[PDB]
């Protein structure tokens, strides 16, 4: 059980450095506007095949 | 000389497995007249709902 | 009548094996995914279980 002991330290070890890193007001902002794009892209997406129906 | 001589047997020797093959594949596979018995069976009915039409 | 008597030899040994073609072609579809379940069976083992770490 060493190697998978060893992959958690060094998974837990990069979510700590990548969460004290991780601003809560413009990652947030951020957030909120990739889920706007994705939105426009699925739209689009379903777009596509309403024009099939016609 | 004359290679048929020799060509001939061996083919013939091959044969024989050519020949127990078809009978173990027959005495496990006999399918055809009980299928054929099936066709007629089916048609006879068919052939009255043909008439009753 | 020797000639006759091959080709029926052959169309047999023919629908044999196009039977144990169907065959396979059934069992494909679902021996994969029954991997698959087992695959996520065994991932839930290890979640659930103590063993190691």
């Amino acid at each position: 059980a060493l190697f998978d002991r060893l992959g958690r330290v060094v998974r837990a070890n990069l979510n700590d450095l990548v969460s004290k890193a991780e601003d809560p007001e413009k990652v947030l902002e951020q957030a909120v506007i990739d889920m706007q794009e994705d939105l426009v892209q699925l739209r689009q997406a379903v777009a596509r095949t309403i024009a099939e129906e016609k | 000389s004359s290679a048929t001589s020799a060509f001939e047997r061996m083919e013939n020797k091959v044969l024989d497995m050519e020949a127990t093959s078809q009978a173990a594949g027959e005495l496990a596979g006999f399918g055809i007249e009980n299928q054929f018995a099936q066709l007629e069976a089916s048609s006879g009915v068919e052939d009255e709902l043909a008439a009753l039409k | 009548a020797q000639q006759r008597t091959m080709s029926e030899n052959l169309r047999r040994n023919l629908a044999a094996l196009e039977a144990k073609i169907s065959e396979a072609k059934t069992k494909k579809n679902m021996l994969q995914a029954r991997a698959k379940a087992a695959k996520a069976n065994a991932e839930l083992q290890q979640t659930l279980g103590g063993l190691g770490t």
